[PDB]
């Protein structure tokens, strides 16, 4: 409050005597700073509601240092992981760490405290497939050779891959170690049935998959298979249509995925089919109607 | 949690669902735990299961009239009657088919109407390919 | 030079009160690193992102002579600092009244399109599959670029092919069937139309 005030007095000399002087980037700062003590004193009804109005002004101003809005989304962020939503947690963490400072200002220990409770807070998650982006953030960029992100990559690096067999072995060990996982064992069972039927039918170039080939894809019988692709339907992770009669599930939709080095490959191939077919089609109709075309 | 299950279009079992509020939201009174309340305790089986049919014809255009019995957990002839006024208040509008071999929950669409449609995602395609071409001189100096 | 801007804007006022300031052209056709500096200068006249409109002067791209981008600032993510750059818009001519009639007295062309006779469409559907393909082509090398001469990655155009290879018709799919009945009528009613021509050259 005195800092707040001082600005305050201080601007009615400045910005004459000056003849140029801003005093705004003290006043936001420090009101994210009131939001989050009022965080750490147990008040997080009152912290959330201040954060609002903190928003509207933010986004009139049309030009803001960078220090502001990181401040700010560092607030936003502590009040998500306290009411342990991993959820919302996740989605709002983001906006920190798109204009995070790659400035070591965030020291080392900041982190991995908040790194650590992503990656839990995205097996939690049952659409949260962004894992890759992480690696390329400050966050965990540093710190990849801690105990604590040896089994926890071993984790994320089964889902990936798809592997049932795999993730089984890793899951009964982290059950035991790990006192979260321990409770939320059936989000985690979930989430690599979610997380192979969506990479399943991308890759083939089909786009719509029997009960029967999904069966074999997830590694479990097509009768919990026909449990498991209705919820997806529910959830919005794909949308389609259910034949019990053709024994298939027609996609319409692929939901955004993050694409990587392999996946770019993939992609390569059928565009040159493509490119293949429209020569095709040109040079045959050159020829024909060639006399007259004008 | 009963009116976020309720919300979600996820599917729920009703005998289960039953229990899970039996101590406490069966013995709140005048609500349910009222004496011609319990009665509105028993007529919430009625809305659990049209509920679970409101969003099982949307998903799939065909399941098998056995499937749905086990899903609904009730025999044939209560599943026959509820899909018949669904119908009539005409939410969705579905065919049966009485040896009990298929339920195909869909509004028949026609082929003016198919054939309509598919013009349009070909229009949306060659957007696609002109955004992209923008982007792709930027991107050469940008490197 | 700063003064010059200023003294057209008292001139330009008078002459149609309707112009304002706006912003500036290059001559092109490269799109340069400069002209986020020359935006700037461009920034403190105007009441707008500066236009900055791309002019080509050699006329090499026959089409699209003119391209259209719009300083706009952006919160760039991977935990980079917010980046202004360039976002194309459509800056495709329509034309004035005055301007256009004169404009039509001079030319008796049949254009890169004027839909006119059936010859002047026929062309065009040859000419409009070659566009489309000289397109296409680009989109597959900038994916080799990405993966041998590393090209920093524009995920944007990675989102645009999925909605490409997603709502791409599906083969075998009985649509198909249905677009196959639209084609045998109007193939017909061409023959229909074929005959009754045949009385008025009888005649």
């Amino acid at each position: 409050d005195d800092l707040k005030a001082q600005f305050q007095e201080l601007d009615s000399k400045k910005q004459r005597n000056n003849g140029s002087k801003d005093h705004g980037d003290g006043i936001l700062l420090i009101d994210s700073e009131i939001a989050r003590t009022y965080l750490l004193k147990n008040d997080l009804v009152k912290a959330r509601d201040l954060l609002d109005d903190l928003e509207k002004t933010l986004d009139k101003k049309d030009s803001i240092p960078l220090r502001i809005t990181n401040s700010f989304y560092s607030t936003n962020s502590q009040y998500f992981k306290f009411k342990n939503d991993f959820n919302s947690f996740y989605y709002t963490s983001l906006l920190y760490l798109s204009t995070l400072e790659p400035s070591t200002s965030i020291t080392l220990a900041e982190r991995q405290q908040l790194a650590y409770d992503l990656s839990i807070s995205a097996l939690l998650g049952d659409k949260i497939y962004n894992f890759g982006e992480l690696l390329h953030h400050p966050i965990m960029e540093t710190i990849v050779n801690d105990s604590n992100y040896d089994w926890l990559f071993q984790l994320l690096n089964a889902l990936t891959v798809g592997d049932f067999d795999k993730f089984d072995s890793l899951i009964k060990v982290q059950i035991s170690k790990i006192p979260i996982l321990a409770q939320h064992e059936s989000f985690l069972r979930q989430k690599i049935c979610l997380m192979t039927l969506i990479e399943t039918v991308f890759v083939k170039n089909i786009r719509m998959l029997s009960f029967e080939d999904i069966s074999k894809a997830t590694h479990l019988p097509k009768d919990n298979v026909e449990h498991l692709v209705m919820r997806a339907i529910s959830l919005g992770l794909l949308k389609g249509s259910i034949d019990q009669v053709n024994e298939l599930v027609t996609i319409s939709w692929v939901q955004p995925r993050i694409i990587s080095g392999d996946q770019i490959t993939k992609m390569k191939d059928r565009l040159v089919e493509w490119n293949d077919q429209v020569e095709k089609l040109g040079k045959k109709m050159e020829a024909r109607g060639q006399s007259i075309w004008v | 949690s009963l009116v976020k299950l309720f919300t979600t279009n996820e599917l729920m079992r009703w005998p289960i669902v039953q229990k899970t509020y039996e101590p406490v939201l069966n013995e709140d009174d005048l609500a349910f735990g009222g004496e011609a309340n319990k009665h509105h305790w028993e007529d919430l089986q009625k809305r659990v299961i049209e509920h679970n049919l409101r969003v099982i014809s949307e998903y799939y255009s065909r399941i098998t009239l056995l499937r749905l019995n086990e899903l609904l957990d009730l025999t044939e002839s209560q599943t026959e009657t509820y899909i018949s006024d669904l119908v009539n208040q005409g939410i969705i509008y579905a065919k049966v088919n009485r040896p009990a071999k298929i339920v195909n929950f869909e509004k028949p669409k026609n082929s003016s109407q198919l054939l309509n449609e598919w013009s349009h995602n070909v229009d949306e395609l060659l957007e696609h390919i002109e955004t992209i071409g923008h982007l792709i001189t930027k991107e050469e100096i940008m490197h | 030079d700063h003064n010059y801007i200023e003294n057209m804007n008292e001139m330009c006022k008078k002459i149609n009160a309707k112009e304002k300031l706006i912003g500036w052209y290059h001559s092109g056709p490269k799109l340069r690193a400069s002209d986020l500096k020359i935006n700037e200068l461009f920034k403190k006249y105007t009441q707008n992102n500066p236009l900055l409109l791309i002019v080509d002067v050699k006329q090499q791209g026959v089409g699209l002579p003119t391209d259209a981008y719009v300083a706009i600032e952006q919160v760039k993510d991977d935990g980079t600092s917010t980046e202004k750059t360039f976002l194309h818009l459509p800056c495709t001519i329509e034309a004035e009244e005055a301007e256009e009639i004169g404009v039509e007295h001079l030319l008796r062309d049949v254009r890169d399109q004027a839909a006119g006779g059936l010859s002047i469409r026929l062309t065009n559907q040859l000419k409009s599959l070659k566009g489309l393909q000289s397109k296409l082509k680009d989109v597959v090398e900038y994916l080799d670029k990405v993966i041998n001469k590393e090209l920093p990655i524009n995920h944007t155009i990675l989102g645009k092919l999925q909605d490409v290879f997603n709502l791409l018709p599906n083969l075998g799919t009985p649509d198909d069937d249905e677009i196959d009945v639209e084609n045998h009528d109007r193939i017909n009613i061409s023959n229909n139309l074929q005959k009754a021509l045949t009385v008025k050259t009888n005649d």
